[PDB]
């Protein structure tokens, strides 16, 4: 049980550390390809589909 | 609005019906009979009219009510006898000089003569309030929890007008809600279409029992609120008794009784008996009836009301579940609700499936079971309430191999086998340990072990002992009882006490058919301690005759156990059992040596 | 256009003729709620739709129709495990979203690539009666035939949970080299059932292991039929693209069949034997065809459908049809259940005709198949003798019969009796099985080849 | 006996947490993956309104949105519901549409485009038009949000291949 | 050309059809799906499109091919795998990267990629030729030319041009025919509609041995060359199993396997297994397959492929028979073919008969069987061939009275059973004598007597033994084994032994090995011998126990004999069987006195 009273601390520490780096790269790689996708989306709309 | 194209039987088709929904409540003719649109082909709407379409020429007007057929949920349900689509039978008795409702007589679902005292909640104007949050309450009961008024599900907004404390009528507005201009006014009741399930915060599995107050239910295989259960039919020489007793002995907060399509002798008995009988927990003001809300249909009532009967009852049960209460839905019988489907199908021209019963049957049962169950009630501080369905399924082919029974048992997790021969001799209830099962056993037995009883040990052992007894009885017939050991004789001796005290209870006496869930556990404790000790003692050098003379007084007490009072100091610990345990240990040294 | 009429689950649209078969349309209610359906029949200037969601409230000129202009395909991703979905092509549970890297059709041939090479790899359930007497393979289809007094959900969960612990023990043996994935789909069962299942998967392992599709009984019959199709798309992608073995647990299969039955009753379609459709054969087939090894031949979809029989008869249309199609039959008995046997699997009519495909020999014994046949044969004789023991008594039965009555009793109570978490390896099961054979003499074991009996006794 | 059940029970609570950590991560990831997609989608309909509000650049786009819808419409009269700013733009190019339709059909030329006195919102629609039936039964929503959203169905796997492939 | 008017289910209605033959093949839509014209209503022709439709638009194009659904008969049918709509399955794998048929593929009927070696006939320039004549031959196998190039029936003339010896492709011309100028060129393949049977010279009596190589058939009710057979049974019946054995052992020069809607894994197994295993008359490279062609179709694969399977296959068979080959055609199952019809009757809206299957069922089965039989080949060289049809069906839940099984039984002259109880103990296939007959049994025994065995004399006693065994078993059940006589005990034992050693084909090491009529005969000499000597012995006073324990070794030996490969002295009489005969003789004598 002590691995389950101290495991509620670990309930967020390992959840946060688990994607601490991944949420920084998702938001990083988005800001690059943002503009590049937006031009494609604009293009599809002003082209009759 | 529309004009009648045809009346062919009780089915009436009408043209010039636009924006007509597919559950739309409509009133047909000048007379204003109740009807509902099952189907639409083109411009023409095909209506089943539940009342006689006699005197209705083609060309009469059809007036939309402008909304589906709904049921009203709010104050003044309890102590009222109703139709399958909720129409007070009681109110017709006052006006019409009729029990039943005759054609061309409709009335509102809730009485508007009655006024109830509305008390505001914890929300005031300018507060945002959300779906199901407790806006107020009405108190009109003192024996049970009353009608706590919720903001209508799937409705949100900021409250422009919250009426202050005082008496208002059910009809009259007490709320206006601001959500994109004036959202509408709302009243003390809410309308909800009954062929739509009511939402709740979330649904959960059941785990939580309550006082059933019939010993055999708890003891043989526990009775749970938020359960799914099948009980066999008998057509009022056995069916009626168990239903009347379940309503009376169970001290569940509400009970909602639904007679789907009954004889009419059974409907007549439940209404007269409820004020007459006494609560098992104390209080007057028409004891059991005050806790009861009744939907009572004989087979003579319109067929749509018979089909509708369970749906309206289930919505009722679901409404009280959001207040936080434990409800018993006792429905009798699904075979009779099913009979309605069959009739309605042939009238439309629908092609059914097996034995003439439609195919809408199996899915409608599955949908029905899931509305019932345990849930955390909706409303801001949250409570727990339950809806437990015990549905009888009678003969519908003279066997139990017919589509209605076979479909239900499958979804159901519990079967309780009434015994006919014992029932004809008027022991009620008298459940057979052979046919019966509960798949709820495991989770529940763990729940009672938590609470204080030794329940898992005793229940399991109860079953084994009886099963074992049939097998040993056969060895007595064919070989003889004399060549068999003392141990085996004992296995039978104990089974007979378990059979006599629990199983053969008489619901015509309250010192023989009403005892609390703890009390029922204490009796069962008593018999098990004796079995082990009796087998232990015969091994160490005793005989059946010797054993019987020696146990004496403790054996006599266990035999006399049912006659004892629900209390002795508390109704949870019965002092006479706790001291009985000592007298048994002292007796065992003496007997054995 | 606008709704013309509605007759049951069928919706009559008055429209224009541009729509294609199973092209999605969305019905806009006056509440401003949109529900989806697909056209089942198209004709000139009109359609019949079946709406997945709902079946009532549908108006006339106050309602409107809008075309999606894509016939239904399921959005499939391979990141689907651990993620909560609802049986409707999206979660209405508010669970993690589906995403799409392909959208794949449920018609029963998207790009379908299956067995030109039959299963040869053994996959174990940890349960002796399953594994030894019938065997399970990397494409095997085995129906769980259950009843209204058996608890169908407890056995369903039992088979799945114990096959997840055994399956990595088999990976190490080199029966496998690829991932295991579970796809669990529950269609139109009670709330009580749904909750239970999720609780079971968590205890044994986790819910990261499995993907969940949840469909509620209150949701229509039309929804229920699409629910397994969603499971099929999930499994085919995983096998094809990422060479994973996929295990599908399809509960309840009977639930799906009743749904078919409803769209011929409130249709003008004439039904076949016992009120079950004439085109019932095709509906069932669609699920079962999309099974076997998937191209690359390290991927697979293996099926365990779960059938609950309502009458418990073997003359009912659902159990019969299923049986001809499926590669095995597993019959679970009410009488064993009563007696105190868990699992309470009766092998008296459990049979596989594709028994060779079902067994393994490169990660299981070669002796596995030889012993199983003998066991089954000796169990059957032991049942013939059981009926005869009641009638005749022990007052005329033979020396040989007596051995067979003992074998029957030892066989139920040891082999079929296993703990709730106790898993048996297929090799250990042989040792157990050999204990069962060992009481009979060398002249009663005469049918078996001499080589095997002298080798292992 | 009851040791074994308390011994399992704590190992069960152990794996309910391993599972809840693992679920909070797919939830943080998924909702971050979407937050980015809903900011790409956000920028495109902001960019588009700026295109729509310079009328002369919107003029051939609008012509084409209509011609497109009209070929799915297949009626000689279309009722076009527009914004109060685009009714003036449609008016000044009705002949061009009926020409342009004729050259892309073999059905018959379009007889009329109907500028109705009912209009689309400006706090619910950013720009664009709803081209509808002769009795307004079926409509091709060639509004900016609706096009962007349907386009989202097909944009999502493309965006997924270039972003995570 | 035509334009789709409607798609209602798999049924499509298209206007602008001025013509079209019956069951005309079409390619529907841009997708190019399979169809056939069933009916015509007005100008609108209702065409069923049988490849899965989830995306066909109204007003998509409809292309008539101008002739009915047909098959190509020509070179490269052997060791080449096809569907029931004659698409090569191998061609699809490569192109499509869809191992099975995906929705919307159009792949030509044969392989136009594999060049074949053509040699010229006894018909040179200026010589008359007529349909079914051997115009030439194509090398296909390592041992024989499979495909004898026939002039098609309904063609005639004198050959102006005979191509010389060399290699050519399938679409290139190789034959020119003179009759009213250039009647046409001919190519290597010829076409034929599969609803027309191929015409023969004459049909000839069926009385010539058909060795299927399975002990259980040979022993009880053998088939004939020219035979028709029905076999029921439901999963665990060993029908896949008996097909594989049947293909390996079969004396016929072609075997045509028809998968009517199979598991897919079952098709995957048999395909792999023919080149893995070796033939009994030898086979160089893909041994068994050299003689095997597969028509395979799965359970959801096109309804046209499944329906056409029996006709595509019977047409193939008739062509091999016109070539001068003996054909054994196995179809599995006609019951799955019957489901294709059940489905067709609903979709169209034609009225069906009983069990929701149409009435036209009975004609369609009958037409298939009548084209089978033994005949003298059409064409001038003249040869003898057969088509012996073994057709599998399935009972509906143990009900053998279902329309499909009854209909097939109507037409058949041989019936072979399948008993559920006996399959559970593992004896499949399970043929008794109260569920089976053969009219060929009488002539067939006369022909076997000639060849060497004593079979007719042993066949009569063998039949009797089984027939008495069943009746005697009913007394054991009810009364007990206390009402028996000693000779009746004997009948029970010998019977149990027969059940195991012929009917069971289940392994214990290895699936059982090729047993001929000669082998089968030896088994029968030993069982029949055991029974006679033992009854004499009991009659003449002797213990039952003495006799059964003494036979002992001999019983183990017959059980396992079939696993051992044939010839162990000879095929004719094995030394292993020869020696037992002496052992019985020695025992009989010890026992008597």
């Amino acid at each position: 049980e002590q691995k389950n009273a101290g495991g509620v601390g670990e309930l967020e520490k390992k959840a946060e550390a688990g994607v601490q780096g991944e949420l920084a790269e998702i938001k990083k790689i988005a800001e690059k390809k943002k503009d590049d996708v937006v031009k494609i989306l604009i293009e599809t709309v002003i082209k009759p589909s | 609005y529309g004009a009648i194209y045809s009346v062919s039987g009780p089915v009436v088709i009408a043209e010039n019906m636009i924006g007509c929904a597919m559950y739309e409540l409509v009133k047909v003719g000048h007379d204003n009979l109740v009807g509902e649109v099952i189907r639409i082909d083109g411009d023409k709407a095909t209506i089943q009219v539940y009342e006689e379409t006699a005197g209705l020429t083609v060309g009469d007007p059809v007036l939309r009510t402008g909304k589906p057929l709904s049921v009203e949920l709010g104050p003044g349900l309890m102590e009222t006898i109703y139709d399958g689509i909720q129409r007070p039978l009681k109110a017709i008795k006052e006006e019409s000089q009729s029990i039943y409702i005759p054609r061309g007589i409709d009335t509102p679902a809730l009485d508007r003569t009655i006024k109830w005292q509305f008390t505001p909640g914890k929300f005031q104007v300018g507060d945002h309030i959300s779906g199901g949050d407790i806006y107020g309450s009405v108190f009109e009961n003192s024996l049970i929890s009353s009608h706590k008024i919720l903001l209508p599900p799937r409705s949100r907004g900021t409250i422009t007008w919250i009426a202050p404390a005082g008496e208002y009528t059910l009809d009259e507005k007490i709320l206006e809600v601001e959500f994109d201009g004036k959202k509408s006014d709302f009243t003390l009741y809410h309308t909800w279409p009954v062929r739509v399930p009511r939402p709740v915060t979330e649904k959960l599995s059941a785990d939580y029992p309550l006082l059933t107050g019939q010993r055999v239910l708890d003891a043989l295989f526990p009775c749970v609120q938020g359960g799914t259960t099948c009980i066999p039919g008998a057509f009022g020489c056995g069916k009626t008794v168990i239903s009347q007793s379940l309503s009376k002995y169970s001290n569940s907060d509400a009970i909602i009784y639904v007679g789907c399509g009954e004889r009419g002798n059974e409907m007549a008995e439940v209404l007269m008996e409820f004020p007459e009988l006494y609560t098992e927990m104390s209080g007057t003001k028409e004891p059991i009836m005050k806790r009861t809300t009744l939907v009572a249909n004989t087979s003579n009532m319109p067929v749509a009301a018979r089909e509708a009967s369970i749906y309206t009852g289930i919505t009722l049960a679901e409404y009280f579940r959001d207040q936080g209460k434990n409800v018993s839905m006792i429905a009798d019988s699904s075979s009779r609700w099913a009979e309605a489907l069959r009739e309605i199908s042939g009238r439309l021209g629908e092609m059914p499936a097996d034995q003439g019963f439609p195919a809408y049957l199996g899915a409608k049962l599955a949908s029905f079971y899931e509305r019932a169950g345990k849930a955390v009630a909706l409303g801001s501080p949250d409570r727990t309430g339950s809806v437990s369905i015990v549905a009888a399924v009678s003969p519908a082919g003279g066997d139990f191999s017919d589509p209605v029974t076979t479909a239900t048992l499958g979804i159901t997790q519990v079967f309780w086998g009434l015994d006919k021969k014992l029932a004809q001799r008027k022991h009620f209830p008298s459940i057979n340990t052979s046919v019966s099962y509960s798949k709820y056993t495991n989770v529940l037995n763990k729940f009672y072990d938590s609470n204080y009883p030794e329940f898992p040990v005793l229940r399991d052992r109860m079953k084994e002992i009886l099963s074992n007894a049939e097998e040993l009885e056969q060895v007595v017939q064919l070989v003889g009882k004399s060549a068999l050991s003392d141990s085996d004789k004992i296995t039978l001796d104990v089974a007979t006490l378990i059979k006599e005290d629990f199983l053969q209870q008489n619901g015509y006496s309250t010192y023989d058919a009403f005892c609390p869930i703890w009390k029922t556990f204490d009796m069962m404790r008593a018999f098990i301690s004796y079995h082990d000790e009796a087998q232990k003692a015969v091994a160490n050098g005793a005989n059946w005759s010797k054993l019987a003379d020696s146990t004496g007084d403790v054996k006599h007490a266990v035999s006399s156990s049912k006659f004892f009072e629900p209390s002795r100091g508390e109704k949870e610990v019965h002092g006479e059992f706790e001291k009985l345990l000592s007298t048994m240990q002292e007796r065992f040294a003496e007997s054995t040596d | 256009n606008t709704v013309s009429g509605v007759n049951g689950p069928l919706v009559i649209l008055e429209k224009v003729k541009f729509p294609r078969y199973n092209e999605i349309v969305n019905l806009t209610l006056p509440d401003g709620t949109v529900r989806q359906g697909q056209v089942l029949e198209i004709r000139g200037d009109r359609a019949i739709v079946q709406v997945f969601e709902g079946t009532s409230g549908i108006d006339v000129k106050k309602t409107t129709v809008e075309f999606t202009g894509e016939s239904l395909r399921i959005p499939v991703s391979e990141d689907m495990l651990g993620r909560i979905f609802d049986g409707s092509g999206r979660p209405i549970d508010n669970g993690p979203k589906v995403f799409a890297e392909d959208y794949l059709d449920i018609n029963g041939s998207p790009i379908n690539p299956y067995a030109r090479i039959y299963p040869e790899e053994m996959i174990s359930t940890g349960v002796s009666a399953i594994d030894t007497m019938n065997s399970i393979a990397r494409g095997q289809k085995i129906p769980i035939f259950s009843a209204s007094g058996l608890p169908h959900n407890e056995i369903a969960a039992q088979i799945c949970r114990q096959a997840g612990l055994v399956r990595p023990t088999k990976d190490v043996h080199d029966g496998h080299e690829e991932n295991f994935s579970i796809v669990f789909a529950a269609m139109g069962v009670n709330l009580e059932t749904a909750r239970f299942f999720k609780q079971d998967f968590e205890e044994n392992g986790s819910l990261e292991r499995t993907s969940l599709f949840l469909n509620l009984a209150n949701d229509p019959t039309i929804e229920r039929i699409i629910t397994p199709r969603l499971a099929l798309t999930t499994a085919e992608y995983l096998a094809y693209q990422t060479e994973r073995h996929v295990l599908t647990i399809l509960t309840d299969m009977s639930s799906y069949a009743d749904a078919l039955r409803e769209v011929s009753a409130a249709r003008e379609e004439v039904p076949g034997r016992r009120g079950y459709p004439g085109y019932m054969y095709t509906d069932l087939s669609t699920i079962y065809e999309r099974a076997g090894r998937v191209e690359g031949r390290n991927g697979s979809i293996t099926q365990i459908p779960i059938l609950t029989m309502p009458n418990d008869d073997i003359t009912h249309p659902i159990p019969d049809l299923t049986g001809y199609i499926t590669e095995g039959q597993i019959f679970v008995d009410r009488q064993l259940h009563n007696k105190g046997i868990y699992p309470p699997i009766n092998v008296l009519p459990s049979l596989s005709r594709l028994m060779k495909s079902a067994i393994g020999e490169g990660m299981t014994r070669k002796d596995h198949g030889d012993v199983s046949n003998q066991l089954y044969a000796k169990y059957a004789i032991g049942k013939d003798a059981a009926a005869m023991k009641a009638v005749v008594g022990e007052e005329a039965l033979s020396i040989e019969d007596k051995l067979s009555l003992e074998f029957l009793e030892k066989f139920e109570k040891t082999f079929i009796t296993q703990g709730a978490y106790e898993d048996r390896t297929v090799f250990e099961s042989l040792d157990q099985a050999w204990s069962l054979l060992r009481i009979y003499p060398k002249e009663m074991l005469n049918r078996i080849s001499p080589k095997i009996l002298d080798e292992f006794y | 006996g009851n040791f074994k059940s308390k011994l399992k029970k704590a190992m069960l609570s152990q794996q309910i947490t391993k599972s809840t950590i693992a679920n909070k991560m797919r939830l943080k990831v998924l909702s971050a993956r979407e937050q980015s997609l809903d900011g790409i989608f956000e920028e495109t309909k902001e960019k588009l309104s700026g295109i729509a509000n310079n009328r002369d650049e919107y003029k051939p786009i609008l012509q084409s949105l209509i011609v497109e819808a009209l070929l799915k419409l297949l009626e000689p009269k279309a009722i076009v519901k527009a914004l109060e700013r685009d009714v003036d733009l449609i008016e000044s190019m009705k002949d061009d549409i009926m020409r342009e339709y004729g050259e892309k059909a073999q059905r018959a030329p379009l007889e009329e485009i109907v500028i109705s006195n009912d209009y689309l919102n400006k706090d619910l629609v950013s720009g664009g038009v709803v081209v509808s039936n002769a009795s307004d039964k079926i409509e091709i929503n060639n509004t900016l949000e609706e096009r962007l959203k349907l386009l989202s169905e097909e944009a999502l796997p493309a965006i997924r291949l270039e972003l995570y492939g």
